[PDB]
């Protein structure tokens, strides 16, 4: 997984050396940083299933034909949306791991990585996923540094499904 | 690679779960004492050189079988495979200590390299040996208590331990 | 690779035969009937996407371990790279199909791929279900009595079925 | 091996795609075509043994040196007529599946590969079996496509010893 | 490669010691031979066509089941195979002869044989027949008392032969 | 091991050809002049103790903290001596290798790959290796071609060194 901290590392390896004085403080950095991030990261944690269910709503609300229309595509059934709350509490899951590590990393390998193809797949709009993302950001309650860091991943998600 | 945080992540998304609170104390924790692992992995950088050469030196005193015509570290040629390879491993390890995870070491490293030693015939136990000399000399380095502000290392130490001891245990 | 024809000439060669009576009559019954193969062909390929899609949702509905955390159709890099490998299995499939022989299967698919899952700790048997659930699609579609001439394909379909089982045997 | 149906396969595989509308419509020609081959392939199968006997005699009349001078590779002892029968048997043979497979392939895979390796090693005169294939063409009693078609394997197998 | 040379220098390095005087004279003796080592060089290269067709032709004359349609030589293409291999064979064991050591021969030729043999299903034992063909031929033509200073070059056949035997040894 | 022999069949090897004429005279050629090599080898081997020892002390003669400065890498103990003799052993050993092998092949492999590192890594300064080497050209007592020969072995150790 490429972190600031994994990307010092692979910088020397690739050169076959020892660490570099430039890379220890660029870790410096990183641990500095790290404070607040995490601190983002447990707001968000403590706040998971709110943030979840209304988002959930929020999309319902927007789309209304998920909530009818037939299809085990859509979130007609309580099945689908499970599925749904499911899914929404995946994306926000990886926005804390993002917070945690550091960087888009976790997000790339375990959600963007066969995003585009799996939406295809199974008939997912992306529109629905990026309404419940403009919930999350405008509910989250984060101020400061951790609302950049929080945004900038959910940003980067909706990127992902645009 | 992982790094400490990228492995609290992987063990987390394996099970679906947000981090608990326990995770989330441990990687704080780390980072309050992120200072004493840049000093640690400063300080065994910059002695590697004198750490491998002492070890060897210590090693083939301890094995003179070692440096026997016919055994394995004679010949320059053998001899400079021999101190490369503990130049490598001392290396890997440095990146476990930045990385709080042995991950690179184990995967960039030590996966295949007892099998390696065993088709050479390269007495992996000798190379185990090389390593835990090598460690000791890098705690005392990272450990010595002047010219740094006094604290407490301890538990970072045997951390670092841990990652050499995990590179003899895989060749030995 | 060989088709029906190239395997009953690799078939006679090694015993230095020309080819007997039967397998003149088999390989003449053969293409007597091929707008039939050519027509299951047709038909396959054109729904293949919903034949793969269909068959996934229907695994994961049966085996909900798959798409747990942790499980091996869990993350969308895991999900993409299984109904890849669905696709290419039906993609091979049907050139079987096509060539009246399944060794394009064999040669260019099946061969080490029990090993391959074996090494990623994917389970051969649930891959072998998904194979199953493409048989049964794929047959429906191609033995689907509107908008063809009728007649009767059950030899065929049982030809089919026998390439698809061969899938799943060689994975389960 | 190499036929018109394995060719359509192998371009969609190199593609990593499905069959095509065209590669189907191959296969159909292929199909339609390969009535008339195999009943030539059967009709020589038929008469093989009067063939493989008469292109024997043929060669040896027009190379009479074959049947008298000395060395394992002439056809002077009964050793050497009967590997001379057995080698223009194996030509026709190859003819026959030819016409079976649609293609040169298996005469490419189980004769042509090596040939001219194997006739310079055991000292076999190219000459020898061209005549041989001479006799079969004027003597087969083919007519129509399915002198065309095996005819060309044998004009085929002619230019491979040329 | 070893030379012979090179081979005692080897032996010697890896006890730390300077030739001895049997070494010493092993290798003189060696060099006091060496018109006989190059006339049976040179007598096997300048006929290496003819050893390897004749011992051909005798090997299928011994082993029909060979050239029976189905059999491992079968085919031209197999056939060509087979002719190859045997002067494969044959080139790498008068290198062996120039250079009075195996090695070439072990390093570049035998080593993995068998088991490339056994993955094709060729018979190996086979192989060893036609090695020793082909050795018996290469030893009257090295050792023809025709056209040749006359005198004794029993101890090189013997040699030679020890290349061959090891050669099929190696396949059987 | 490269010797004018291995490298004739290397020759043949690459070009997946027998041995040419031309290949056989160079070895032949070898065979002729391995006569005075070897005998030079054995003379070398003969006196090797009085030239080791007489090398060392015109080390330690022209050196002299090399056996009072303190450190393992020097000669002021007797194991430190012992290594020293030892080490001067293995450059005259490998001379006598080369003799014999017909080329520098010997002290290639056992001793110049890595020479570098080693005497980096143990602190073993170059010039001591070349006062031996000079002393054994001075008082081997070989002439003739011999001498050339072993001179050249002794001459290429010192460029290594240099
Ligand atoms: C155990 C290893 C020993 C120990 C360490 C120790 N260090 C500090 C404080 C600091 N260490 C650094 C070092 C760096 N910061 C960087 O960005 C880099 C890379 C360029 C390095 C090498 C710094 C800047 C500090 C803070 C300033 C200071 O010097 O104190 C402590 C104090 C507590 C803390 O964690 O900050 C300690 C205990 N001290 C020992 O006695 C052990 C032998
Ligand atoms: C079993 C699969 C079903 C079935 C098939 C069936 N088809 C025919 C006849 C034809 N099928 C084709 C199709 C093609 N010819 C081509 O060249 C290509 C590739 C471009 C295709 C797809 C054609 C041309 C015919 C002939 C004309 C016609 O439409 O009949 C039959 C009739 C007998 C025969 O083999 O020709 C049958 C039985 N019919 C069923 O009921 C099954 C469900
Ligand atoms: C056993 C192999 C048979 C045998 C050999 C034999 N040869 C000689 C002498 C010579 N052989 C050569 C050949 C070469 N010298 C080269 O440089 C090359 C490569 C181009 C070759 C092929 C030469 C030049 C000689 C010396 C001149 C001569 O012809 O005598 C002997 C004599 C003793 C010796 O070793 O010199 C022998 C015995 N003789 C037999 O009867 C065996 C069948
Ligand atoms: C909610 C916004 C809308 C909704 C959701 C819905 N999703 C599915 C099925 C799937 N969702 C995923 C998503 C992921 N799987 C992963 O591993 C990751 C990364 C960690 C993600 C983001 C996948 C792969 C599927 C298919 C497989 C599965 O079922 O798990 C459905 C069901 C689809 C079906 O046809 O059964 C639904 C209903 N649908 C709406 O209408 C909501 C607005
Ligand atoms: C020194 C303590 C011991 C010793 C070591 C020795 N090692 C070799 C050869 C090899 N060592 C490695 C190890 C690695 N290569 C890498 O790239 C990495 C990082 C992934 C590692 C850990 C390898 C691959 C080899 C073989 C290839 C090579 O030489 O580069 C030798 C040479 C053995 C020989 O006979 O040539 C030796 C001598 N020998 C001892 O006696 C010590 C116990
Ligand atoms: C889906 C039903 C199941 C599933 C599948 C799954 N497969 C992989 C990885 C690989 N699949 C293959 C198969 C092929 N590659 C080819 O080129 C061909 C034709 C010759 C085949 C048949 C290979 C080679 C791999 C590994 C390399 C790659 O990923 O491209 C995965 C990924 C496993 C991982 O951990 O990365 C998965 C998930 N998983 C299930 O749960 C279903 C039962
Ligand atoms: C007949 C026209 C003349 C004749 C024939 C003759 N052939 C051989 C030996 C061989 N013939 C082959 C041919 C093939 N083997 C294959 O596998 C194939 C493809 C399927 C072919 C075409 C081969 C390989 C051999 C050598 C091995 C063997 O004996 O099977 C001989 C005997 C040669 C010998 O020296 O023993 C003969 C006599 N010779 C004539 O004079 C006829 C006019
Ligand atoms: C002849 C006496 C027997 C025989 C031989 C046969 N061999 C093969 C195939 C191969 N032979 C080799 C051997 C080598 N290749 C090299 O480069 C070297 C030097 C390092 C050697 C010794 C190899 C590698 C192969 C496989 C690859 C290739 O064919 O080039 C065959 C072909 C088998 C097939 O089915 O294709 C045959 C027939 N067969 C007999 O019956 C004789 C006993
Ligand atoms: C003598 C001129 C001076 C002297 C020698 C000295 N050498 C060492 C240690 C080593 N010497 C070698 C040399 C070789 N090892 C090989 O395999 C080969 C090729 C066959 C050579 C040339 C090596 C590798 C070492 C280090 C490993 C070992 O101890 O064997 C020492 C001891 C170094 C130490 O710190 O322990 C000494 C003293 N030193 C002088 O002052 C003499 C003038
Ligand atoms: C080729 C390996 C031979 C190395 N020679 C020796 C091996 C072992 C010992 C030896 O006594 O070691 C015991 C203690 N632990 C650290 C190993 C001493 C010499
Ligand atoms: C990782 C594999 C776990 C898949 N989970 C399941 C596996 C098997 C079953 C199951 O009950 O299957 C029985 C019938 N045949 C088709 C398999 C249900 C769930
Ligand atoms: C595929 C291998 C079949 C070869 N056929 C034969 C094998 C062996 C024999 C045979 O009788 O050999 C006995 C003597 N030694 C040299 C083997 C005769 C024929």
């Amino acid at each position: 997984m490429k972190t600031p901290i994994t990307e010092a590392i692979a910088a020397a390896d690739t050169q076959g050396r020892f660490l570099s004085n430039t890379e220890l403080q660029a870790v410096d950095g990183r641990f500095k940083r790290a404070v607040a991030s995490m601190e983002a990261a447990r707001a968000l944690t403590n706040n998971a299933q709110s943030l979840i269910d209304g988002a959930a709503q929020a999309v319902y609300q927007k789309f209304p034909y998920t909530t009818t229309m037939q299809g085990s595509q859509y979130a007609s059934t309580p099945e689908g949306k499970a599925k749904c709350a499911r899914d929404i509490g995946y994306y926000l899951r990886m926005v804390t791991y993002c917070l945690v590590a550091g960087g888009t990393g976790p997000m790339d390998e375990y959600l963007i990585a066969g995003l585009s193809e799996i939406n295809s797949t199974f008939d997912l709009s992306p529109s629905w996923y990026i309404e419940a993302l403009k919930y999350i950001k405008a509910n989250h309650g984060l101020t400061g540094q951790a609302a950049v860091e929080a945004n900038a991943y959910i940003d980067y998600a909706i990127n992902a499904l645009s | 690679m992982l790094d400490a945080f990228a492995k609290v992540v992987a063990q987390a998304d394996a099970r679906g779960e947000f981090l608990t609170n326990a995770q989330f104390d441990a990687l704080s924790n780390l980072v309050k004492e992120g200072n004493k692992r840049l000093d640690a992995v400063n300080r065994i950088t910059s002695n590697a050189s004198t750490i491998v050469a002492n070890a060897a030196r210590a090693l083939f005193a301890e094995q003179p079988q070692l440096i026997q015509p016919g055994g394995n570290a004679y010949t320059n040629r053998r001899m400079a495979a021999c101190l490369r390879d503990m130049e490598i491993i001392l290396r890997y390890v440095t990146y476990a200590i930045l990385a709080g995870d042995s991950s690179v070491l184990d995967d960039r490293c030590l996966n295949g390299l007892r099998e390696t030693y065993q088709a050479l015939g390269t007495p992996g136990s000798s190379v185990a040996v090389a390593i835990q000399k090598m460690k000791d000399a890098a705690i005392a380095i990272a450990n010595d208590p002047n010219g740094i502000t006094p604290g407490d290392c301890s538990a970072l130490m045997s951390e670092i331990a841990g990652y050499f001891d995990r590179a003899a245990a895989a060749v030995a």
